[PDB]
Order: C-alpha cells, then structure tokens, then sequence
C-alpha cells in the first residue's frame, strides 16, 4: 500500500478518492490519505468549501512516484508534488502515520468497484490526454476544455481526447455517404480502432477516464466525449462480439456508480434512448440496459 | 439557419442559391395482388432544384430502375437525391455553383449535408414556408417529359418562361407560387383557368399560356379564388362573408 501525505490543510475542503468523498475543517490536524491500492490509477480531488467553484484534482500512480499535496495560498489550492527525496518521503509518512493523521483508503474487500472503473485506464494514456510532460501526475479541473470543443481556448489547459465528429469527412468515405452515416462501423473499425486507437483497450481506457472525469469534475466537454463514444459502438452494425461484452460491463459499473443525483446532468437522454432502443446494438447491452431501466426509468 | 416569413427578400438577392424538393423522387401507385396482398409499383420521378432569382429548373428524372432490387426505398431516395444534387453542383463552374441550398423537407438536412461535405462554405438550410413545388408534375410539359423517360436523364427548364422581360424575380416566384398552389389544391379548375381562353396558347418553348400582362391580372385573381373556394368547401365556411384581411391571410 502507498500513502499521499499533505503538509497541512489550511482551507476547510471536500477531498474525494476514487469514488469515496469525505470532509476536512479549516485548520485541521490531517495530513494524507494511506491504504491506497497499488496496481490502479487514482484521482484526488478537490471541492473548497467556501467556494464550490472549480473541482480539481489529480490523477496518479503510485508506482510511479512518491507524491504529497500541498497548499499554495498565492494560487488558492491544493497541488500535488513529487518528492525525489526517498528517504524523506518515508520519514514523513511514517511519523504522520504514528500520530494516526492520516485517514485509511477503506477498500472494503469483497468491492471491486473501482477496478471495474479503471480496468483499461493507465497513466500513460492520461497523460497523452493532458499534457504536462514535467510532472508524473496529471491536473484536471471542472472548466477545461477538449480540442474539439475549442475547434467549435488556451491549448495547453486542454483535454486532449480524440476527436469524433460524425458528419466529418474522417466519418464518411467519398462514394459510401449513406453506408458510413447510417452504420459507423467503418468509422469505428477501420478510423478509430485499426487508425487511432489502435485496440479497443485504448479505445476503452480513453471512454473510462471520459466518464470519470465527468463524474468527478464535473467536466461538460469529458461528459460529450463518454457519450460519443459509447453513440459510435452503438451505432456500428459490426463490432467484434467480446467487445459489445465488455462494453456492457464497462457501462453497467458506470451506471451503478453514477450519484442518482446527478443523473439529470450526467446522462444524455437521446444518446441513451438510441442507444438502448434504437441502435444496431440495441439488444447487445442487456445488463446496462437492466440497471438503467431499474434506476433511472425517468430518462427513457 | 432555417429560411421562415422573416427572410422572403433574401431569395431574389445575388447570391446564387437554389431550392431542392424531393417529394416526386420515389413515386408508387399501390394496387392489390392475385392473393389479395398489396403491393407497390414504382413509377418515373424528378428532383426539382430551381434557382429562383433567375428560374433555371434542373429536373433531374429519377427512372424506375434505379430502384430495382433495393430496399427502404423512401430512405433511399432521400439519398439519391443529395447524391444527384451534389453531382449537380460539381459539375457547374465554380462561379455558377451555388453558395446556399434550401430543402423544403427538414429530412433531407442530412443527407445533403453528408453529400457536401466536400463543399463546406455552402450553406445547407431549411425552410418554414410551405412551398408546392410536389405540384411540378401537374405541369404537361414536364409531367410528359419525366413519364416518357427510359432511362436516367436531366432536363433543364426555365419555370417562369419570359416573364423576366417584364416582373421582377420576386413576382416571378409570387406568380410561379401562386400557380403551383391552385394546382395542387384543384389541378382540373386551375387547368381549366389557364387553357379555357382558346386564343392565347403555350409557345413551343414554353411552360405557360402567352398571358399579355392584364392578362395576368385577371389569371392571377382567378387562382387566388380558386384557393379561397376550396377552403370554403374543405372547412365548411362561407367565404362570401369574408372580409378582405381574411381572404388574404387566408391566401398567404
Ligand atoms: C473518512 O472516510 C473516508 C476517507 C477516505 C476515503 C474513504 C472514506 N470513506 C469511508 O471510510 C466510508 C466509505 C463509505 C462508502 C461505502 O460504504 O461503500
Ligand atoms: C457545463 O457544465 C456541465 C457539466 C457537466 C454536465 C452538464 C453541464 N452543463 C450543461 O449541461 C449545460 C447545458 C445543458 C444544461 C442541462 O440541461 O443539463
Ligand atoms: C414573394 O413570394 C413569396 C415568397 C415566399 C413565399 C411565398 C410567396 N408567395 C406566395 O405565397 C404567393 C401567394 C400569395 C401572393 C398573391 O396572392 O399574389
Ligand atoms: C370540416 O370542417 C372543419 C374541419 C376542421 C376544422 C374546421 C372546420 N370547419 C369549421 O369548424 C367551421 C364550422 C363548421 C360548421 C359545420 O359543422 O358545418
């Protein structure tokens, strides 16, 4: 298990880790979170309490660095840093620990929810999306735009996700208008899959971390790409048949997580009805289509 | 954006654009069969695209065997038509190629818009006016000339004959309008306004009779109370106790 330590927490804040959420009061005694699981990605975020504006957060591994989170009171927020300095890193930990200032990662042990979250997320991948080559960690925030959107401004504050466009020429081969507009699998295989992705492990990892970054963030531009991600598959009348499965499952674990809450702004209705009842794959997502109608019947 | 009762003045500016409708592309009559099923039979169909500052009327003919061995025939022809659009306007030299095209039906926004993509500074738009152009086959000329058809074929026409010579383009499509409404809302009395006078006739290279331009006055009021009659008849309402204001709304 890796530990991420804070210096101190000078502003009151909603820390949230992975799906977990939970408070710190202004000034208090708490210095990190420990117990986290190696062999995943995770996300720290933040929620100030005085101003709820801008969620941000970080995304990390821990295999890949030893990293803390400090407050700057110039720029208003928690940032994440990496100590190089091993030895001082463990020291750190260890006394934090012995005064038991640290809260514990609660990986309940039967839970594999956060696994079935992140299964083809990997920082490399994340940190092709946001670019900041100097650090091991990747910022994200509730206001960042995605390239496509800044197509339709700041490129280097940008989430850097793969543009799909359906009425594009990259979408519609010259002389096939009607084939490749009314069925996207050639823009699924052949475009995206063989051309960009390469394998539909990128392809999912990317639509993964879209999601999460809605979630979490709150992200308008992450919550667009989820959708058109998932609208492309649905929408391709060939799609390799493992892959229409794990997509299942992908989304099943998405929905179950969702805050019921949020469903009015984190679920797009036209997207989901073609999707569950329109589509080629219509009948191909039987277990997303269960919780969904069993959670939010409202939306269909 | 859409085309509504705001922006009438813009279609007989100077940048060129055109009208497409695609009501006649796939034409059936539906008859039942020796087992007492029912089956379709596909008959010859246009694309009418019209440039209406100026007339011109590319009539596309969509023949009967491009439909043969298809399926989903009325998506289809949605397809065909910005397919045969598009191969319209690559083949015009650039300065005649237009810069905005209008489909009078919202579901051929798509397929047109896919077809261009290639063309992405012109604009493809709808429109909220009611326009009759499925009329177009009420006119014998080129009812004749699509029903003789043996094979794909574009014929290119002017729909306001001279009439240019004497109106401006903004009459023009006023008149062309009004005559293609009272075709369609009673094909025969409008036929019968337009031919019952003996003595003026249609020239060789004309669509309509050789009206002088009182003539037209009275041609004119004719067909608006052609169209105002069949609104009495359809809706049960006495149109002789009209007042002026509501005959025109009625009219517009
Ligand atoms: C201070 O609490 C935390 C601090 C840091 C991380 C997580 C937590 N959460 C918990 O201890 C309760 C989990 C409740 C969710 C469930 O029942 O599945
Ligand atoms: C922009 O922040 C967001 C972030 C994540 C999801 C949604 C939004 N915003 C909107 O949806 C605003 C336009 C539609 C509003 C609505 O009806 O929901
Ligand atoms: C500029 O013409 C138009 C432009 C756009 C839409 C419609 C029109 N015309 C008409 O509707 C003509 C019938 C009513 C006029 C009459 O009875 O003389
Ligand atoms: C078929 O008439 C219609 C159909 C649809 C809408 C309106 C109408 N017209 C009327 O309501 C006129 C009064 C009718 C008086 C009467 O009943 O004889």
């Amino acid at each position: 298990m890796n530990t991420v330590p804070f210096t101190s927490a000078p502003i009151e804040v909603t820390i949230g880790i992975d799906q977990y959420s939970f408070n710190v009061k202004e000034n208090q005694p708490f210095h990190g979170i420990k117990d986290i699981p190696i062999g995943h990605v995770h996300v720290i975020h933040f929620q100030h309490a005085d101003n709820s504006s801008m969620r941000y957060g970080y995304w990390f591994d821990c295999r890949m660095g030893n990293f803390y989170i400090q407050y700057d009171p110039k720029d208003g927020l928690y940032k994440m840093m990496e100590e190089r300095d091993g030895a001082k890193f463990e020291n750190i930990v260890h006394n934090f620990k012995e005064r038991q200032m640290m809260v514990s990662y609660p990986k309940i042990d039967e839970d594999d929810t956060w696994y079935n979250l992140t299964e083809f997320v990997q920082m490399d991948k994340i940190r092709k999306i946001v670019r900041k080559d100097e650090n091991q960690f990747s910022y994200v925030d509730s206001s960042m735009t995605t390239v496509q959107e800044n197509e339709l401004s700041d490129p280097a504050h940008s989430l850097n996700y793969t543009v799909i466009n359906f009425k594009s020429r990259e979408a519609i081969r010259p002389g096939h208008e009607m084939e490749d507009f009314l069925d996207k699998s050639y823009y699924l295989n052949t475009v995206m899959l063989q051309g960009i992705f390469k394998n539909s492990s990128n392809y999912f990892g990317e639509l993964q971390f879209a999601f999460l970054n809605a979630m979490f963030f709150g992200n308008y531009g992450s919550s667009l790409q989820w959708h058109a991600m998932i609208e492309l598959i649905c929408s391709s009348a060939t799609v390799p048949k493992h892959m229409l499965d794990k997509l299942d499952e992908i989304l099943y674990y998405q929905i179950k997580t969702l805050p019921e809450q949020y469903s009015d702004i984190l679920l797009n209705e036209r997207v989901w009805n073609i999707c569950l009842y329109s589509s080629f794959q219509k009948n191909s997502l039987h277990n997303t289509e269960k919780i969904m109608e069993n959670k939010y019947p409202e939306l269909l | 954006g859409a085309m509504n009762s705001s922006n009438y003045a813009e279609l007989f500016n100077n940048d060129i654009k055109l009208f497409v409708d695609d009501t006649n592309v796939y034409r059936v009559t539906v008859h039942k069969t020796f087992e007492g099923n029912v089956a379709t039979k596909a008959i010859n169909g246009c694309i009418f695209t019209l440039n209406p500052k100026t007339g011109h009327l590319f009539l596309k003919i969509i023949h009967t065997s491009v439909w043969a061995g298809q399926k989903r025939l009325s998506q289809l022809a949605k397809w065909k038509t910005a397919e045969e659009v598009s191969a319209l306007v690559r083949s015009l030299p650039k300065e005649e190629q237009p810069k905005q095209i209008i489909v009078t039906r919202k579901a051929m926004l798509d397929p047109l818009e896919v077809h261009m993509l290639d063309f992405p500074n012109i604009a493809i738009r709808p429109t909220e006016l009611r326009l009759p152009f499925s009329a177009a086959m009420s006119i014998d000329k080129l009812s004749d000339v699509v029903m003789k058809a043996t094979e794909p074929q574009m014929v290119l026409f002017n729909i306001y004959d001279d009439w240019l010579d004497r109106i401006s383009s903004y009459t023009a499509f006023s008149r062309l309008t009004l005559l293609l409404r009272a075709l369609k809302t009673n094909e025969e009395s409008a036929k019968m306004i337009l031919l019952s006078d003996p003595t003026i006739t249609i020239k060789s290279y004309h669509l309509w009779p050789s009206f002088t331009d009182e003539q037209w006055i009275t041609i004119e009021s004719q067909m608006r109370d052609l169209i105002l009659t069949e609104y009495g008849r359809k809706y049960n309402v006495n149109i002789s106790a009209l007042t002026q204001t509501e005959i025109k709304d009625i009219i517009l």
